[PDB]
């Protein structure tokens, strides 16, 4: 489990 | 092990080919992690989903009739509406016509005559409340690229009722926001639209949901719709309501549902009508009757506090007088008639969304330099009615008995006395004249008579529009006689006559016959 | 192992078929595994949801009365309503109607009503500020996780700042929120962590607000109870006996060194803050208290420190503001009016000066238009009148009129002081004094009727406050007398009248 | 994978390589993951766009202005303008499709009539309210680097149709 940043 | 489920809800084929799909794809992946969230998701909501369960209509119209009486009161060319829909119901068995829309003031019974069909019909309720809405996407749904994606709240309520053909009620189509990220007008379009609605689209389940079966009913308090909603839209127009209208609301339906809400049983509360009518006319200035259930319910509510904290008395009776001791001081009062003939005043009919209110008119003449002054918060429009009148009476100076030299001698003031209340519209023309003719000839305006109607420059009465809630005003102010304009007449056959065995109406059709009949000596 | 934790508490049976279905899930799992720390977590995050042990409500309303008044002073209104909540609740067992709404501008106590109507029904409070299981590890919702600390199956709700919830924002939607206030939905409330129906019925709600700027399926289940600004004594009486005591505590000052007289409570109320609640008060007697810790250590000599309505100049600064005084010192050709506010009341002079000219008339002091209006209604009723009270006619073209109002740069709108003008005007024409110890308001017609205003209490309060005697109201707000206090009723000589001549028989010192 | 109905939809050459070099950028890609949901919800945009779809119109003049006559009544300016294009349309193979406004009071018949052109000339239907379009992410779409981006409302009818050749009802321009 990574995070991931979403715009 | 969920492959029995898809065979047991009987889906159509980009559904069962999906869910199949999606099953095998979770099958394959491993549990408690956050896609299989997602993917699980989509299943528990790809089966909740109303693919085949329909509910049986009720195709009969005295039971109908006898339902739509019940729960209500008084709308009978709205429930007349309703039942000529659900005639043809019974014929063509799935309307491809525009959608009913109910139109009113707020506090009518919109929502539970949405209720009331839903009974009626025989089809479950849902409800999708609007005024919140400023996404598109908040009912067409987002798709499921994010982590937490769940489905647009039109197939959400479609899965709490889980019934193929429900009653939805759009509640308040008029409030949303401006501020809107997509156009919920062409979703919500297409979900009135019978071209489009053997096909819908949902973000979220990204398949083919048929709502060509859904009977939809939307509430509105203005016509503010969006414009590609508002030809999708069948008007009814529920209209106010009376005094004794709202007497047998709250004597009939109102008070026995807040005698069960506080368990008050029979021998314990007795609330007089005069009270009801003190609520009505002293404590509430709504179109509705949502005030009526504030203070009869705070009223049964002290009832019941007495009740508890006194223990001698165990039948509390409220008359007109006892509501100052229970609900406090008076907060409004109508406007009512004159006692005594003045001689400027002129009681005039004002019409605004929450009722009809009298419209009291003083002028004052006084010797001067030919200047007039208007006061009272009044618009353009009505500040040209009053030149115009003034116009009207400059034409017809010398037959009046009136010295013609009064636009260069006289100071003239025109004062409406709710200086706050701003005010606008022609309506009050005719009235205007009469004030100014009565303050040029020092004649005085008989008090009983209240008059509307617009007034042209060669004498004669224009239409108005609203005589409905302006003769409750003049019914409730204690006028005797209303001087409506002769085309309005017509607007006389949708009168209780209540207000007609009660009023002398005279229509009129010039400046003449307000003249005549309004003043007291003779012009 | 955990068996007996999860019958000890006997949870209902599809929650012990869950329970016992993830228990016998665990048999077949290995310990030390993030996916048993899931396994675990979900069984602690379902034996700590109160499925049961409520706590026993109470149905005497004298003792909630006194419980009521021991922490909050003149709330008396609002205290009514929840006695009668408490009423019905006390008949019926499980109200799920409406829900309590305290609306009010912020200062007044309607946070802290949380905590008196807490200990006043006796439940368990639990506030709420507004404004699934998976491997990584979840939390269970906020309104469950409420729920589950307290522990308890009947706890008060409070749905703070509604106004501050709803922004122009993407956030919170009306939806989970109204699915917890409406009857029907709430014995089936299932928590997407917890996949459990989980009832909310017999719990109380309550939810303050600053205003009515609450979203529409919100406000159909909200009723409206509205927190009026505290007056002066009020506000004394809640320094006196609220407020000061909790900044005592919470500075530790002993009681035998500070004396804040009530003099210095007044000088802060009158001279050194403007707003409706006493949130302002508590910022200038925490900075007295901590100015008065201050001179103690700086200072070993003295030892009590005496705070009174004089040396507030050496603590708190200097006056901020001030308010309107009666100038009773003579009586000239100007008049005082009555002007209402957010904040309270005030004083509001009105002067004419009526000098020979053309018949210009100017109007000055930011007024806004319904007051010119007004002006110009007051003044053709001195026109329509001109002989009878002894005024040369022509004065409409040999005499300029100036209407002035001395805070300028202050807006000021509305129908009132009509009849304040008019008397001004028939002053300044007649050459005849307005008596000083007279204040007024009201609305005039052309007729010469005085119509009624609102605000009559902070007009009154502003009235008495001001060294004013007599108060010239008109004759409809005979009933907004019914909720004044009788000191101010015993010390104002208050005329309702109907008319300007009776207006004008009072406020003018000779007759005309 | 999905090159099965890549080349099931006989795509154009920039569409086919851009869809099959997403399509080969996926499967180097781990499952279960955002991105990859990204590059999948691309590829079911560009599976379901018509690109080759063509709809056969028609060549008969008469059946034509019969139809146009059986669903209203003298809208003669537009019916002519109708049998124009019909009549330039059997000269050659493919034309511009024609860009017109019917411009006039409300209830007048130009919604319909769009109906009706869409049922003589052979085109599919499809209408978009113009009505409370307020900005231009309802006919451009956002870039898929945002959460909730979508391919217009022009994209979204042209595969509801699935068709090159429909007749948009572009309705209510001045709202
Ligand atoms: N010339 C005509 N012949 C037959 N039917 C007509 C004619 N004109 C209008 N109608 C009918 O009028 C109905 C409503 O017209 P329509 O909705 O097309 O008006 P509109 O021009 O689209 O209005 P708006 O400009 O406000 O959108 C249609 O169902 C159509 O059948
Ligand atoms: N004609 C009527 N007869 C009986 N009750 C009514 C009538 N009109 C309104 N009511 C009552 O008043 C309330 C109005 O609610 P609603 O219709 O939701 O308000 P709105 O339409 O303004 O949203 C209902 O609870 C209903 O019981
Ligand atoms: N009638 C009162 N008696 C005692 N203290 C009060 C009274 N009214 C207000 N207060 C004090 O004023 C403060 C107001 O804060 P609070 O009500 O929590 O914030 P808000 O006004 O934003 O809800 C409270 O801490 C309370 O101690
Ligand atoms: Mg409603
Ligand atoms: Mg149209």
């Amino acid at each position: 489990a990574a995070a991931a940043a979403a715009a | 092990a969920l492959k029995r489920k898809i065979e047991a809800a009987k889906m159509p084929k980009d559904a069962r080919e999906k869910t199949e799909a999606e099953l095998q794809k979770l099958k394959m992946m491993s549990p408690m992690s956050a896609e299989a969230t997602v993917v699980r998701g989509y299943i528990d909501w790809m089966l909740q989903v109303p693919w085949n369960s329909r509910s049986k209509v009720k195709k009969d119209l005295v039971k109908a009739q006898e339902v739509l009486d019940t729960d209500h009161y008084g709308l009978e060319r709205v429930k007349d509406r309703i039942l000529e829909y659900l005639a043809v119901q019974s014929r063509v068995s799935k309307i491809k016509g525009p959608i009913l829309c109910l139109v009113g003031p707020p506090g009518v019974g919109k929502t539970s005559l949405g209720q009331s069909i839903a009974k009626a019909t025989g089809r479950q309720y849902v409800r999708m409340a609007l005024g919140g809405v400023r996404d598109e996407a908040e009912i067409r749904g987002h798709r499921r690229t994010y982590i937490g994606s769940m489905p647009g709240k039109l197939i959400q309520k479609m899965a709490k009722v889980g019934v193929k053909n429900p009653l939805f009620l759009l509640d308040q189509i008029d409030k949303m926001a401006s501020d809107m990220r997509g156009d919920p007008a062409s979703a919500l379009l297409e979900v009135l639209d019978p071209e489009q609605n053997v096909a819908f689209n949902d973000h979220y389940l990204e398949v083919d949901y048929d709502l060509s079966d859904v009977m939809f009913v939307a509430t509105s308090n203005s016509m503010n719709i969006p414009a590609p909603l508002l030809d999708r839209m069948e008007v009814i127009r529920l209209s106010g309501y009376t005094e004794d209208e709202k007497l047998n609301i709250a004597k009939q339906h109102l008070l026995p549902k807040q005698f069960e809400r506080n368990a008050i049983k029979k021998g314990e509360l007795t609330i007089d009508d005069s009270a009801i009518m003190s609520i009505i006319r002293y404590y509430t200035r709504e179109a509705g009757v949502r005030s009526l259930e504030r203070e009869i319910s705070k009223l049964c509510r002290k009832a019941v506090k007495n009740l508890l904290m006194d223990k001698t008395v165990k039948h509390i009776e409220i008359n007109g007088d006892n509501l100052k001791d229970f609900l406090g001081v008076q907060k409004v009062d109508y406007g009512r008639a004159d006692t005594e003939n003045r001689v400027g005043q002129v009681t005039g009919l004002a019409w605004t969304e929450v009722g009809g209110d009298l419209l009291t008119i003083e002028t004052a003449c006084v010797p001067g330099k030919g200047k007039l002054t208007y006061t009272g918060s009044l618009g353009e429009v009505m500040q040209e009615s009053i030149q115009a009148a003034l116009t009207v009476v400059r034409a017809r100076a010398d037959k009046l008995g009136i010295n013609p030299d009064f636009y260069e001698k006289r100071d003239i003031h025109v004062h409406v006395p709710e200086g706050a209340t701003p005010k606008d519209g022609p309506s009050a023309g005719i009235a205007m004249c009469t004030a100014l003719v009565s303050c040029l000839t020092g004649n005085p305006v008989r008090a009983d008579v209240a008059m509307t109607g617009e007034i042209t420059l060669r004498g004669l009465v224009l239409p108005i529009g609203g005589l409905k809630e302006k003769l409750l005003a003049a019914h409730r102010g204690g006028i005797k006689v209303v001087l409506i304009p002769d085309d309005n007449k017509r607007d006389l056959e949708e009168i209780p006559d209540n207000v007609i065995a009660d009023l002398e109406i005279h229509p009129v059709k010039r400046i003449d016959d307000v003249l005549a009949i309004a003043l007291e000596h003779p012009a």
